[PDB]
RNA sequence: AGCGAGA
């Protein structure tokens, strides 16, 4: 299920400690990882691996449905009307200044 | 990661790790017995790590030479 | 353009020969095989500690 | 006995022997405060690190005989010889123009 | 780290160690050098004439 | 042989060959490469240095 | 085909610098042939340097005799750039005495009979009225660069300072071919080697003891027949 | 590697009695012993308790 | 092809992965098969005992885990995993 | 190197012996090329990002104070020549020596254990020589031209042994 | 007087390959007399091969000789590797023919008394359909690699076609050299010689005659003052 | 304990 070992060329033995070779292989890019609100740099990979819930949190589509967006600044209110289901919500304070997400 | 890593059943390495006066409170309270199972801790009391060459398969493989060999002798 | 200029003009070392070009580089022999190497190589005197 | 720390060697330059016997204001309590000055000449080889004035800096990767060295139509040696790679990159064209 | 004349005159003995100069009028000033003094990094503090 | 060429061989080679003869043949290559860099004619002066002739235009 | 071996014409340009042509030789052999030349008389040229002085009133080199205007160190470095050549393997001693003012010059030592100053002129120091610099300096035959051997590696005591020796009088060695390169490949190499030794022994000299040393080797190579 | 690693954090490092144990083997040319317990892990069961 | 190798890397490792099944395991092998005829030497002095070998004409000044390396090679040994 | 030259009868017994290294005296150094010899080594660069940090290699005698590198490591360590400090550790054990001489010997490891991607591949230098040497410029000497009519082709050669003769010659462009 | 003895060593790989080794070497001399063995033995040796040829119905047109399978580039190249030694220093000439299908080899060719064909059992070329071949040979013996002569006279030999002119024996000269006992010996260099040359003659015995021509060529400089 | 410095 691990597949190749990556630096044997071949497949793992029955002893390697892929988790440690994992971690280090993750965190060696550290420094030269640069960057250029939401973040995008080795912050954002700590917030990613730290569940934070992240500073530019973009609501996300939860269930299909027909989209009326409301016009809020700094408070956009976002409604969803559930294909089959129960109630749409509206979405109180979400940032006006980001730009929609295209979708099909 | 914190909290998973800080969640183990290994009171040793999760004060190894972070934190350490409220690790060690809380264990205590518990009672908390430590298998010594990871890597971090067989490292901390210096026997061997149970990984690579140490697991229990390689660490006692019983090794002689062959009956031919021995009759080479 | 002045170091240019300058570089130009190299009055010869000892006999008659200007031993860097305008370019700066001059043709060095090598010490080991003996050929000369194929393409003149920047030369000059820096001040190093 | 005071003896030489490992891995030094040289000429003893000056001693110098501040007394309490002598009546030299000796901290309260030593006797007898020697100092010796050992002195050696540091010659350049292996290891050593040199630099320019431009950041130009390295290590001495070896030091060839005379002989084996690029010399000029003239016949007189090059006394050192650094490596072009590392102009350009960064970005220090100074000691070129030097 | 540099010994530099305080006042005019002409140089009377300078010796390896010491230097002793003339001023114009009649007095001489003695500047002793610092021969192979530790410095307080290790390294010296020779000064000469 | 650019750099990505050279990487490309190098893993071909350690994909399908044992690793020995691996080592052995990126040693050779370190002192082919060393020697003909000595041979390759690469140095820096200002006057290789050329600034474009149009950039006052620009 | 060639059927003809080079030979080797002199001709003296100053008292220590002169040139020798080399013709004809095969086609791309010069250099290889003058490198060789060059390399010997840049490595194995047997010469003498001063390995070791003593000056009477001193007893290390980090000190300064009274009265004269230089460190031993400055001293030490000017005795190194004295050319002498001796005619005996074993250690001579020459002297050199001089007292009140003046300038003491490589032409005030006193060489014993074979070992000989080539550059009497050469500053050494100066003194003054209260100056008195005696000094005995120790002379030795070899090759090459030799770090100054130590006091503890012979039973010289205290006074004895050794000097790091130079024994090699081959100032500059170049050459420079001219090959013909015709198209109808009755092709020779002309080599022009030029040889600048420090007067101590002049260059035919030189390029006879490059000779020798090279027919040695080369004479192994042939006694493998 | 894990035998490499014990043996650094054990007997070339911290343990008291092992230490004089590998030095013996080396001299007399036995097998290195078995590593034992680090003096590290002692000090701080002291502390803990 | 692989010119002969020189020095630590003879005999070549890839040849002795095929006598183990991992690295680790050609480790363990190597180490106890070397430390059992360092073994054999030192007790050589006294009355004989059950340790054995070497089973290659061994170099004169080389250790014991290059012997047992070269013993490796050969086919020289058995061993049964944990 | 004691043991040694205590078993080579160059000194009497193990004090004698220590005495003997003490001062370095010259027989000690043979025995010390014989003691070295096939005994690896580790070397590690500080900090060590990832598992590539730390290699073993076979050390051999180098005169002057200085940690003779093979440059085609230096990625792997990151380690550059301008006064970076190496750390050497010394493996004992017969477990130990089997683990470095066989899992962390630098020729055993070249393949990154991140991508895979070769880590003592060539670069720098050697990448530049070896462009150099590979590439095609044409309008060279010794250029291949098919003309005919008046003479063959003159750019074809017998063997590659043949091609480097030529190039001897200022005849034929590498 | 030397304080070391340099020793001349030669392992042996193939029948005409081998690796000499010569140490300890007071340094650096192995490069001073390595550099100087490797351009002897590929530039002094001397030795004979085909200096130009002819083929008949080949007169203008070089692109293809008719009756035959392989085209005119080929065939000058498997000439030109025709080991071939010769006594006198004229140009011989030399006759090969054939006819009727089949495969032309060396050991074909007649020699006239003072040059011999050292590998007679070697393919040259291919005969179909009844086709008929005849080869010239213009044959000298020389030294070094001499490129392709362009004919000085333009109607004398107008199928005389010239080629290149490999006449050094020796095919490869490869030097290392190694640093040997820096501590007891002060570090002294070793050369590796690897010699690869042509069953003409084996490589020890071109050695030997390329130590012999190095010292005739010091002889020179010790002329001067043999007493240095 | 405090300073300064190399990578
Ligand atoms: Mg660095
Ligand atoms: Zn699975």
């Amino acid at each position: 299920c691990y597949g190749r070992s990556m630096a044997t060329g071949k497949l793992v033995d029955i002893g390697e400690a892929v988790g440690i070779v994992a971690a280090q292989s993750i965190g060696e890019p550290g420094t030269q990882l640069t960057m250029r609100d939401i973040t995008g740099g080795l912050p954002r990979v700590q917030e990613l691996f730290e569940a934070r819930v992240p500073r530019g949190k973009a609501p996300i589509a939860d269930v299909t449905g027909r989209v009326r967006l409301e016009d809020g600044e700094r408070f956009y209110k976002i409604t969803i009307v559930p294909d089959d289901g129960g109630e749409e919500v509206v979405y109180d304070k979400i940032s006006k200044r980001q730009r929609l997400r295209v979708f099909k | 990661i914190t909290k998973a890593s800080l969640a183990t059943d290994s009171w040793l390495s999760a004060a190894s790790f972070q934190e350490t006066t409220r690790v060690l409170t809380d264990a205590a309270i518990n009672c908390r017995s430590d298998k010594l199972n990871g890597l971090k801790e067989n490292v901390i009391i210096g026997k061997l790590i149970p990984a690579g060459t140490g697991i229990n398969r390689y660490r006692n493989i019983a090794v002689q030479p062959t009956e031919e060999a021995r009759a080479a002798a | 353009a002045e170091l240019q200029g300058l570089l130009s003009c190299t009055l010869p070392n000892r006999d008659g020969d200007v031993l860097v070009d305008a370019d700066g580089k001059a043709m060095l022999f090598d010490g080991r095989s003996g050929e000369p190497f194929p393409y003149p190589v920047t030369v000059g005197y820096m001040y190093i500690m | 006995s005071l003896k030489v720390p490992h891995g030094e060697s040289g000429k003893v330059i000056g001693i110098r022997v501040f007394s309490r016997e002598d009546e030299d204001e000796l901290p309260a309590g030593v006797n007898e405060l020697v100092r010796v000055y050992v002195a050696q000449k540091r010659k350049i080889s292996d290891g050593d690190k040199l630099a320019g004035r431009h950041g130009n800096k390295g290590v001495i990767g070896k030091i060839l005989p005379v002989e084996d060295m690029p010399f000029l139509a003239d016949g007189t040696p090059v006394d050192i010889i650094l490596n072009t790679h590392g102009v350009p990159r960064r970005m220090n064209i100074g000691q070129i123009l030097e | 780290d540099v010994v530099v004349a305080e006042e005019s005159g002409v140089i009377e003995e300078v010796s390896a160690d010491y230097i002793t100069v003339m001023h114009d009028n009649g007095t001489r000033r003695t500047y002793r050098m610092r021969k192979f003094a530790r410095s307080n990094h290790g390294t010296c503090a020779n000064q000469c004439p | 042989m650019h750099k990505k060429v050279q990487a490309a061989i190098i893993n071909d080679l350690a994909e399908r060959y044992p690793m020995i003869v691996v080592a052995q043949t990126v040693d050779k290559l370190k002192d082919a490469g060393f020697y003909w860099a000595t041979r390759s004619g690469v140095t820096v002066s200002m006057a290789d240095v050329l600034v474009p002739p149009r950039k006052k235009e620009i | 085909l060639i059927s003809q071996r080079p030979t080797l014409s002199e001709d003296v340009l100053t008292d220590n610098r002169s040139q020798f042509v080399i013709e004809p030789l095969e086609p791309g052999f010069g250099y290889t042939l003058g490198n060789s030349l060059r390399r010997t008389l840049l490595s194995s040229i047997p010469g003498a340097a001063v390995t070791s002085i003593r000056i009477d009133g001193v007893l290390h080199e980090f000190t300064t005799v009274p009265g004269v205007k230089e460190d031993v160190t400055e001293i030490i470095l000017n005795l190194k750039s004295l050319v002498v050549s001796s005619e005996e393997d074993e250690p001579v001693t020459m002297y050199l005495r001089k007292q009140g003012p003046g300038e003491v010059t490589a032409g005030d030592i006193v060489p014993p009979a074979g070992v000989t100053v080539h550059n009497p002129g050469m500053h050494i120091a100066t003194l003054n009225d209260k100056g008195k610099l005696e000094v005995e300096l120790v002379v030795e035959r070899g090759r090459g660069y030799v770090p100054a051997v130590q006091n503890r590696a012979s039973g010289a005591e205290i006074g004895r300072i050794p000097v790091d020796s130079i024994y090699s009088p081959v100032l500059k060695v170049t050459y420079k071919v001219d090959a013909t390169r015709v198209e109808q490949r009755t092709d020779f190499d002309k080599l022009i080697l030029d040889v600048e030794t420090k007067n101590s022994i002049s260059p035919r000299d030189a390029l006879a003891s490059a000779g020798k040393t090279l027919v040695e080797l080369f004479g192994l190579a042939r006694e493998l027949n | 590697a894990a035998y490499t690693l014990q043996e650094l954090l054990t007997i070339k490092s911290d343990d008291t009695v092992g230490r004089v144990k590998v030095y013996e083997a080396i001299v007399k040319g036995e097998n290195i012993p078995e590593p034992g317990i680090p003096e590290s892990f002692k000090v701080l069961l002291k502390e803990l308790q | 092809g692989y010119d002969t190798p020189l020095g630590i890397t003879n005999p070549p490792i890839d040849e002795l992965l095929d006598r183990v099944s991992s690295k680790y395991a050609l480790v363990i092998y190597a180490a106890k098969r070397a430390r059992q005829i360092n073994d054999y030497y030192n007790q050589l002095g006294e009355g004989i005992l059950e340790y054995v070998g070497p089973l290659v004409e061994p170099g004169l000044q080389e250790k014991p885990l290059s012997i047992a390396l070269r013993e490796i090679h050969a086919d020289l040994l058995e061993h049964t995993e944990g | 190197v004691m043991k040694r030259l205590v078993d080579l009868n160059h000194a009497q017994n193990i004090k004698s012996a220590k005495r003997m290294v003490e001062r370095q005296r010259p027989q000690v150094w043979d025995v010390l090329e014989e003691v070295i010899a096939e005994h690896p080594v580790l070397l590690n660069r500080a900090p060590t990002l990832h598992r590539l940090g730390i290699q073993a290699f076979e050390p051999m005698l180098v005169e002057g104070k200085a940690i003779q590198l093979h440059p085609l490591v230096c990625e792997a360590f990151n380690a550059d020549f301008d006064g970076d400090q190496m750390a050497v550790h010394l493996p004992l054990s017969a477990e130990a020596q089997a683990e470095a001489r066989i899992l962390m010997l630098s020729s055993n490891n070249i393949l990154s254990p991140a991508s895979g991607r070769p880590l003592a591949m060539p670069r720098l230098d050697m990448v530049t020589g070896l462009y150099y040497l590979t590439t095609e410029v044409p309008g060279d000497t010794g250029e291949y031209q098919p003309a005919s009519g008046d003479h063959p082709e003159t750019g074809v050669y017998s063997s590659p042994a043949e091609a480097i003769m030529a190039a001897d010659r200022g005849v034929l462009s590498v």
